[PDB]
């Protein structure tokens, strides 16, 4: 354990340092099908997948 | 998957499957890329009453302009379940369920809204990835 | 005559306690322990309780679980169903005190506000030897009763 | 007093976004469905001042202050001793609804 | 409505609650009797009003399990060997108690006990046992309204007698005299009705001329609390008759009636002829133990007790005086358990 | 709007004994009981006010009183 | 002048009462019946209600954990998993790999004696009862493990905020393989006296049909999903733990009738044995707890020899962690389907709001379709299949 | 095993599908039509004659000769670890002063709030308690309490035989504690110092 | 749609790259900019599915809530199929007490949706149970425990209190013991409801400190 002798929590402060931003969105802007299908594959051999997560984080 | 049924059966038949997974339920039909192709066609026809404008119609132009781009390339039945990640005969009950809608949003017309309309979103910030690196 | 008195009412508390019919109000988490302890591990049928699904041919009743109000007229119900002898066990904490949702708008506190018990089996749940060990408790209440020599002397 | 900057932003903006229907003065107290004898019950609309044990001041009405420290609380009613084991029994189903939420 | 006080003193200080089971009532009875019918009801009044009630009862776990709900923790107090001969057992039971009630009564005579024993010399020397206390403040006797000196029956002979020496050691006592007494344990309609169906002929004594006044136990059971919460009603004695006087014949008819029975059962076993059937018999009640097949109905005395009219003499104390109502108790809800039985829609 | 609230929940109540949700002896702990004992009631005129009364009885009025 | 047809009409609006063999807990049914065939099934619930969500509102978070083992008698793990799980999502919290393993071995535990269970006494509603005692010594070995690791055989109270209450006894894990290592084998004696019977077949076959449409508009999960060919699993499609890691395979069926749920339960067993196979071999070596002592307890040593832990242990027996204002809905894959809690916080150190997403709600709303034309004796068989926890229903 | 026939089913709609219609032949789990001379006599025979039955009889008959598993509770008693919570006892120091110190921390965390604790300074100059009673109608027997003691005073003891005839009798005071602390005081020490390593 | 079992081998995959993509950045712009007149704001914050990902909230008007319902169930993209559940939370702070929120699974986009109506008490949310039929038990306890009103529901009943119960549990001016309690009584052979008395009462523990700034 490398925290015996270095303690320093606002390093490893993650739950007190959450922020939430702010954006306004309109109707007029039209939406951007080309990033829905533009990347999506148009046969088999294209097709991509995201792997299962192995682990939840922690912090080792 | 994992079969539960002892009886030894072949799931690379293509038919097998289907009967052993229960697709019948969803249709009796067989489901085949002509049904696909004439219900994506219908749908096409169908959201021609949303007007030409708005956000909805050119959603569901885009998406059936793309399912018929991948009902193109691939000849294989199978190719296009693979790509769509779909039975053909859950695709083909797909666009039926769309064309469901379609009453409910021409009653309340859900495109039609001011030309200041401003829809306020709030995103959050993980501590994780400040506090890693910036 | 009051030898002969003795020899009865004894013959007559070990009948009583021996052959004990328990009904089950199985509430909550208690009733599986109970459960258990009816199961192969624990042999109840060994000690002679075995448990009779109406309240007509059961002498002991078990409340184990939470008492709710909804509830409280059904277990009043049942119990007058029950015949004369009628010992009542109340095991677990709900079933004793309320225990951990006491102070709950939909909880009564301990079975005895709606029927009288006379053997508390506390735990949450109860150990299934803890609930033999009220078991033999109450059997131990049987046996002191000498009710025929009472009887005599009335 | 400068900015949460966090859930508190779209708490406070899902308040602005929205309102309430008005009604009569305590007409709602009857769809409430409690014993109109609650209602008899007189009411303290107050805030809580700083102990003076500690020196922080996020419980008083402080910019520092973020959180709801406006209480309403009921007056004070009968308490005794239970007989057999010393504790304090009540008949007041409002005596702690007012402090804690 | 105010609650009113226990007139009791101190009690101002030690009382304290809105006067329920969680409450505190500045009153520790004990209650003689407890497990009878009567004794189980005035328990039921004083506990539910968060008193302390000792309830002193023969050896009989199953009898007291009902008084165990009564009360919460450590309000109803059961000692376990209750004995009528036993004076320091009695010292004990009212050694915290400030009102004591005695309920204690045999229908019947048998061996080991005799009408004068419990009617008579109980009374006698818990009168006495009571006067040398002096944190007694109350006390309450309950016996019938036919009581009398002057009376054939040897039971309510020796009730009367018992109550005047309780009015001689205790000045302040109060007599609480009832009449028969109608609820779902009671020993007046169950009795009747086990008359009417599992007996081969129910014998009436005489055509049932004898007039009765029969009340309700509730309204007994809270007579016994009016008695508690006024000091006034002291050394006095109480008729609590109920609201309708009804002769026996009437009575026997309005069973018939409400459990819808095929039609009267009942006979003529005019006296004379009982005096003569039972009088053997009750020299064999003296000498044998409590049996089930024969008993109260199967007697000399109450043949006797009923030839003559137990009603409430005219110039008398009686609900009124305690500011109740009494409830008939041929229709409402006292007639629902006889009414369970059958009403000709039923079985 | 409380009106409609109220009839609903009214409605609710009735409900409840028309499809045996609620039993016998809840129609006679409930209605019932209460109605037959105020006719049996019989009470003393008090000459003393109300506030005399509440005063000799407790100290906090606001905190019921059972069986009185 | 075309003669009009009547028809007929339904009486017998029975009152199917607290019944001991069925699923455990008190159920009130109210079924109106043609004659002998159900028309419409209204099942009574709030007889096991306490008020549990309420009462979470007046309590703090390490507090309220208790609360969970309860809701579910049958798996306490999954169900207090899910409230642990939320709480980290809003504290920010990272549980240490071995805690993570051990929730994953537990909770796998717990859903085996689940499915024993539920398959045990649905054959024992059937009328078997040999089945449902050769269950109870099975159980007892699992409930000894659990007696060793928390003290308490049913309530253990051991999933935390970060990791694990204690570590894992010494012993432990060869007990737990040597069990796994008789398991197939008693769990092949039950399944002949089972399967293959005719008698079982014909109680359960075609009985409380389901279909997978039928099944997402009704909100049903787990077994139920699966036995008519649905190839979810929040364990896969949503790992919330070191289940990715996992390597297992999804039982599926296709008729969605009794017999097919009843499979797909015992398969799940076999399943679950193969993920404590995998998480005995793979056991990690360090911190069963999360480092942070802010969240977590310190040790009794640490308490005694350091200021700071000493004020860490006081405000964290005291006080609690104050979780910051959020909300979250945090689901985990319960033997009987998927159990999730919406928590919201407003930065207290109680829960404002504690919402309890039953499974078995879902699927007792769903008994009236499923009961539709079928019998009086039927219905026992279809309350066997949803398994349904009335304490868990009743929250 | 799995596969079913075309006449045992459970509801009738069902089985009027498949008496009237030919779909289950095209299901693969049912069991197709025997077209044999000998595979008809096979099935024919299989179901006249119950031969399934009988194969779950020899296994169930397994268990008349099979090591019966039981325990005579009364003579033998369940494996209990030292984890175990059981009954509360209050402990005191080897020089018989007790361990509390009145933090009342277990107060605290108790999630049942079944313990409740009133202190004074003792002449002595201590810090004491003057009341310590614990209601076990209302305990959950969760542990917190063992948790959140700093000094061990309050230990969840090994005995599970603690029933009563009386509710009262089930509300514990600090006398009693102090009494079942030290009926149990060498079981709870040995309990503990094995507990000590781990936590 | 419908998760039908399909891949015999190697469905090792969460999901598509395209899949997870559209609807882990692109959701909540997405519905704004094709139903802009149901949403009224919108919340991208912690992931209901995981912790790792982000899942939305849209906040939307009684009056919309039916047909937004509607658009998300059936539109091709956006097919979220099923209902896990529907809760209120009780606001007094606010005007608008009630905050109604319902919880939706989308099984081919492998995502968790959140949608809010902000309420009072007098008015009135419609019921969804057309698009869902799970939602009937689900409203009908959001009536129960909070008293909110929903419209054109099939038969609005309590489900969980005891029968004779008005008064709203779960909301925050509602006592934690309640008002009323169960007894049973000698005299009237009935089990009978009597005013609240506490032979302990309930101790509420400040812990509380001046210095906390994570109170909101
Ligand atoms: C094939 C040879 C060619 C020659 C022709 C000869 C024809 C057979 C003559 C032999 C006479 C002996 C027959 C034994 C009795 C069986 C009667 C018919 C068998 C039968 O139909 O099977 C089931 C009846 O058995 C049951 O299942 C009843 C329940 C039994 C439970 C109790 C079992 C007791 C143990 C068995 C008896 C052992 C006695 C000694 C211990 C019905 O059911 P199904 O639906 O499958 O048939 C309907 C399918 N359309
Ligand atoms: N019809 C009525 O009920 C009326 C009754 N009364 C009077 O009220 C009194 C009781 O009424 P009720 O309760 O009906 O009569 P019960 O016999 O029902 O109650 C009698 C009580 O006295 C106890 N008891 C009797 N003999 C002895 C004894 N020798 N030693 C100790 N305890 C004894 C009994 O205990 P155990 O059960 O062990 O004997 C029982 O608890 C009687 O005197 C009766 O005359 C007044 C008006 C009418
Ligand atoms: S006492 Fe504990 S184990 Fe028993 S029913 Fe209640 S919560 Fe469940
Ligand atoms: S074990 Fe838990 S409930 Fe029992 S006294 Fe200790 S902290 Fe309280
Ligand atoms: S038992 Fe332990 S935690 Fe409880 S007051 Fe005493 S020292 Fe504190």
């Amino acid at each position: 354990p490398k925290l015996v002798y270095d303690i320093k929590y606002f390093a490893r402060d993650y739950r007190r340092n959450n922020s939430y931003t702010v954006r306004s969105v309109d109707s007029k802007t039209p939406f951007d099908y080309s990033k829905v299908f533009g990347s999506a594959p148009l046969k088999p051999a294209d097709v991509k997948t995201v792997r299962i997560p192995e682990v939840m984080p922690h912090r080792g | 998957f994992k079969a539960v049924a002892d009886v030894e059966i072949d799931f690379s038949n293509r038919a097998v499957l289907k009967k052993y997974v229960g697709v019948d339920h969803l249709s009796k039909e067989q489901g085949t890329k002509a049904k696909f192709i004439v219900s994506l066609n219908s749908l096409l026809e169908a959201v021609k009453s949303v007007p030409e404008t708005a956000e909805y119609r050119k959603a569901i132009e885009a998406t059936c302009q793309y399912r018929l781009k991948v009902c193109g390339e691939n000849n294989s039945d199978a190719a296009i379940e693979e790509v769509l990640d779909a039975h053909l005969e859950e695709l083909i009950a797909e666009s039926k369920e769309e064309l469901r809608i379609l009453p409910v949003l021409l009653e309340s017309k859900p495109w039609d809204v001011p030309a200041d309309y401003s829809a306020p979103v709030f995103d959050y910030v993980d501590a994780s990835t400040i506090l890693d690196k910036k | 005559a009051d030898f002969i008195v003795s020899k009865v009412d004894t013959v007559v508390n070990w009948a009583r306690a021996g052959s004990m019919w328990p009904m089950t109000f199985g509430l909550a988490c208690c009733a599986v322990e109970m459960m258990h302890a009816g199961a192969s591990r624990y042999d109840l049928d060994r000690f002679g309780i075995i448990f009779r699904p109406s309240p007509r041919q059961s002498d002991v009743m078990i409340v184990a679980g939470t008492l709710t109000n909804k509830m409280a007229p059904a277990l009043r119900k049942v119990y007058d169903q029950m015949p004369e002898p009628k010992w009542v066990v109340s095991m677990g904490s709900c079933a004793n005190g309320g225990g951990y949702y006491h102070y709950s708008y939909s909880v009564v506190r301990g079975c005895d506000r709606v029927v009288p018990v006379d053997v508390y089996v506390p735990g949450c749940p109860p150990t299934a030897e803890g609930l033999l060990y009220g078991l033999l408790q109450l059997q131990k209440k049987i046996y002191r009763s000498k009710n025929t020599q009472l009887w005599w002397n009335k | 007093a400068t900015a949460p900057q966090d859930f508190s932003l779209a708490m406070k903006k899902a308040d602005e976004i929205y309102s309430g229907k008005t009604v009569k003065a305590g007409d709602i107290g009857f769809s409430a469905g409690v014993p109109l004898e609650t209602y008899n019950r007189k009411v303290r609309i107050f805030c809580p001042a700083k102990a003076a044990s500690q020196s922080g001041l996020g419980r008083t009405l402080h910019p520092s202050s973020k959180a709801p420290q406006w209480k309403i609380v009921f007056e004070n009613l009968s308490k005794w001793e239970n007989p057999l084991m010393g504790w304090t029994s009540t008949a007041d189903p409002l005596e702690n609804v007012g402090r804690s939420t | 409505s105010t609650l009113k006080p226990f007139d009791l003193n101190a009690n101002n200080a030690v009382r304290n609650g809105p006067g329920g089971r969680s409450s505190i009532g500045g009153v520790v009875a004990t209650v003689f009797g407890a497990n009878g019918f009567i004794g189980s009801y005035v328990v039921n009044e004083i506990s539910k009003r968060g008193n302390q009630v000792v309830c002193p009862y023969r050896c009989n776990e199953n009898k007291v399990q009902p008084l165990k709900q009564m009360g919460d923790l450590g309000q109803v107090v059961l000692l376990p060997e209750f004995d009528i001969h036993d004076d320091e057992y009695i010292r004990r039971a009212i050694s915290r108690s400030n009102v004591v009630i005695n309920c204690v009564g045999i229908r019947q005579e048998t061996k080991n006990y005799s009408y004068k024993d419990v009617h008579v010399d109980f009374p006698t020397r818990l009168a006495k046992i009571v006067a040398e206390s002096g944190k007694v403040e109350r006390f309450i006797q309950v016996s019938e309204m036919g009581a009398d000196v002057s009376h054939a029956s040897r039971r309510l002979q020796t009730k009367a007698v018992g109550d005047e020496a309780i009015m001689k050691y205790i000045p302040d006592a109060t007599i609480i005299r009832p009449g028969n007494v109608v609820g779902i344990e009671d020993y007046f309609y169950n009795n009747l009705i086990f008359q009417l169906s599992y007996t081969i002929v129910a014998p009436v004594i005489n055509n049932g001329a004898n007039k009765v006044q029969p009340t309700y136990i509730l309204d007994v059971a809270d007579a016994v609390v009016k008695i508690l919460k006024d000091k006034k009603t002291s050394g006095k004695t109480y008729y609590l008759g109920g609201p309708e006087t009804l002769t026996m014949r009437q009575i026997y008819d309005h069973l018939i009636d409400t459990l819808r029975l095929s039609n009267d059962d009942t006979v003529n076993l005019r006296y004379e002829l009982a005096k003569m059937l039972y009088k053997p018999l009750d020299t064999l009640r003296t000498k044998l133990p409590e049996f089930p097949f024969l008993g109260f109905m199967m007697s000399s005395d109450y043949a006797e007790e009923q030839v003559a009219d137990s009603v409430a003499p005219a110039g008398s104390l009686g609900y009124k005086d305690l500011s109740i109502s009494p409830a008939k108790v041929t229709e409402g809800l006292a007639i629902e358990g006889v009414r369970f039985i059958r009403v000709g829609g039923y079985d | 709007r409380v009106t409609d609230l109220l009839i609903f929940k009214g409605r609710e109540e009735l409900e409840t004994y028309l499809f045996m949700y609620k039993q016998r002896h809840h129609a006679i702990t409930e209605y019932i009981e209460p109605y037959q004992i105020k006719k049996l009631l019989i009470e003393r005129k008090s000459s003393n006010s109300a506030f005399l009364d509440s005063f000799y009885e407790k100290a906090y009025p606001l905190v019921h009183s059972k069986y009185a | 002048m075309k003669p009009l047809t009547p028809s007929k009409v339904s009486n017998f609006t029975i009152n199917f009462g607290p019944q001991h063999p069925a699923a455990h807990g008190v159920l009130r049914l109210v079924l109106e019946m043609d004659g002998e065939i159900i028309k419409r099934a209204d099942p009574h619930i709030g007889l096991l209600h306490r008020g549990t969500e309420k009462l979470l509102e007046y309590k703090t978070y390490n507090q309220g954990i208790p609360y969970f083992d309860r809701l579910d008698y049958v798996s306490m793990m999954c169900m207090e998993h899910s409230y642990v799980l939320a709480i980290e999502q809003l504290l920010n919290v990272a549980v240490p790999l071995r805690g993570q393993y051990i929730r994953v071995l537990f909770s796998e535990i717990t859903r085996i004696m689940n499915h024993i269970l539920a398959i045990t006494c649905h054959s024992m509603d059937v009328g078997a009862l040999t089945p449902f005692l050769w269950a109870f010594e099975e159980r007892e070995k699992l409930f000894e493990f659990y007696e060793r690791v928390s003290g308490a055989r049913m309530h253990a109270a051991y999933f935390r905020v970060g990791g694990v209450a204690q570590d894992l006894p010494i012993g432990l894990l060869r007990d737990i393989y040597d069990w796994s290592r008789q398991f197939a084998s008693r769990v092949d004696e039950m399944e002949e006296l089972l399967t293959g019977n005719r008698i079982w077949k014909e109680r359960t076959i075609d009985v409380g049909l389901v279909t997978a449409q039928q099944a997402w508009d009704w909100g049903c999960s787990g077994p139920i999903l699966r036995g008519s060919g649905i190839d979810w699993d929040l364990r896969k499609n949503q790992p919330y733990d070191v289940y990715g890691r996992m390597d297992f395979n999804v039982p599926i069926a296709g008729h969605g009738d009794c017999y097919d749920r009843y499979l797909v339960r015992v398969q799940e067993m076999r399943e679950s044995l193969r993920i404590i196979y995998q998480c005995l071999n793979e056991m990690p070596d360090g911190l069963y707890k999360t480092p942070d002592q802010k969240v977590s307890p310190p040790s009794r040593g640490q308490m005694k020899q350091s200021m700071e832990s000493l004020i860490h242990h006081f405000k964290l027996f005291s006080e609690g962690y104050h979780v910051p204002a959020g909300e979250t809905y945090r689901a985990v894959e319960a033997p009987k389907g998927e159990f999730g809690v919406y928590l919201v916080s407003r930065g207290g150190n109680r829960p404002y709001r504690c919402k309890i997403r039953s499974p078995g709600y879902a699927h007792l709303q769903m008994l009236d379709m499923v009961a539709k034309g079928a019998m009086l004796a039927d219905v026992v068989t279809i309350i066997g299949t949803l398994d349904v926890v009335f304490g868990e229903i009743d929250r | 095993g799995t596969e079913r026939r075309p006449g045992q089913s459970g509801a009738w709609k069902q089985v009027d599908k498949q008496r009237y219609s030919s779909e289950w032949e095209q299901d693969p789990t049912f069991k197709q039509v025997p077209k044999n001379v000998s595979e008809v006599l096979d099935d024919s025979v299989s179901v006249l004659f119950l031969t399934d039955i009988v194969r779950g009889m020899m296994y169930s008959a397994s268990g008349f000769f099979d090591d019966k598993v039981t325990i005579l509770y009364p003579f033998e008693k369940g494996a209990v670890s030292p984890r175990f919570r059981g009954e509360h006892a209050l402990r005191r120091y080897p020089t018989g002063e007790e361990r509390c110190i009145s933090c009342k921390l277990c107060e605290a965390i108790c999630p049942a709030q079944a313990i409740t604790i009133e202190a004074e300074e003792r002449e002595d100059g201590s810090r004491k308690t003057t009341r310590y009673d614990i209601d076990m109608t209302k305990c959950i027997y969760c542990g917190f309490c063992q948790e959140a003691c700093p000094v061990d005073a309050i230990v969840e003891g090994p005995n599970f035989e603690f029933s009563t005839e009386t509710r009262e009798e089930l509300l514990y005071d600090k006398q009693k504690l102090l009494e079942n602390g030290d009926k149990w005081e060498q079981e709870i020490a040995a309990n503990l110092r094995t507990e000590s390593l781990y936590r | 749609s419908y998760c039908y079992a399909r891949k015999m081998t190697d469905k090792d995959y969460i999901a598509y790259d395209n899949i997870k993509n559209f609807g882990d950045n692109y959701l909540t712009d997405y519905i704004i900019k094709t139903v802009p007149k149901y949403v009224t704001m919108a919340v991208n914050g912690p992931a209901q599915s995981s912790v790792l990902y982000q899942e939305p909230t849209i906040y939307t008007t009684p009056e919309h809530i039916y047909a937004l319902c509607a658009f998300l169930r059936d539109h091709v993209n956006l097919q979220y199929k099923t209902l896990i559940d529907i809760t209120a939370v009780d606001y007094p702070e606010r005007s608008a007490r009630f905050e109604v929120v319902y919880h939706l699974l989308s099984p081919r986009l492998n995502n968790r949706i959140r949608i809010k109506v902000v309420v009072d008490e007098v008015t009135s949310v419609p019921s969804v149970s057309r698009i869902w039929n799970a939602a009937n038990w689900f409203e009908r306890e959001t009536w129960d425990m909070f008293g909110v009103f929903f419209s054109n529901h099939p038969d609005l009943r309590r489900v969980l209190t005891d029968y004779g119960f008005t008064g709203h549990p779960l909301r925050k001016d509602f006592p934690l013991t309640g008002y009323t309690e169960v007894r049973y009584d000698y005299g009237k052979k009935r089990v009978i409801s009597e005013p609240l008395e506490l032979t302990q009462e309930f101790r509420y523990f400040d812990f509380s400190s001046p210095w906390d700034t994570l109170s909101r």
